[PDB]
């Protein structure tokens, strides 16, 4: 409802607690370079060389 | 040669899991283990403990 003379003014307030969520890490992981591709084998892992 | 009979033998391999029929002239050495060993069981090798 606007005006050119009219303005409304707050008589009482509210106090509101909220509430975030902010992810901040991650797991860490670690990876086997010659046992994920050619798990114990000595031909493979020469191939791998 | 090429009028001459030929004998033809052809022969066709089933691997499965099914216990083993038809084996090699391979022989068995005794079994260890707790051990890191190179094995072969039925013609399937590998190596671990
Ligand atoms: C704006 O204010 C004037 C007085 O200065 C008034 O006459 C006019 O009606 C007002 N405008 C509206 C849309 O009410
Ligand atoms: C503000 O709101 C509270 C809660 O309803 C009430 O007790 C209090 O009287 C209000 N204040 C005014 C000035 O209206």
């Amino acid at each position: 409802a606007y005006s050119n003379n009219s303005i409304a003014i707050p008589t009482n307030f509210t106090i509101s607690v909220t509430t975030e969520i902010l992810p901040v890490s991650m797991t860490k992981t670690s990876v086997d370079c010659t046992m994920y591709i050619c798990g114990d084998s000595t031909e493979c892992s020469n191939l791998l060389l | 040669v090429g009028y001459q009979p030929y004998r033809v033998v052809v022969l066709s391999f089933e691997l499965l899991n099914a216990p083993a029929t038809v084996c090699g002239p391979k022989k068995s050495t005794n079994l260890i283990k707790n051990k890191c060993v190179n094995f072969n069981f039925n013609g399937l090798t590998g190596t671990g403990v």
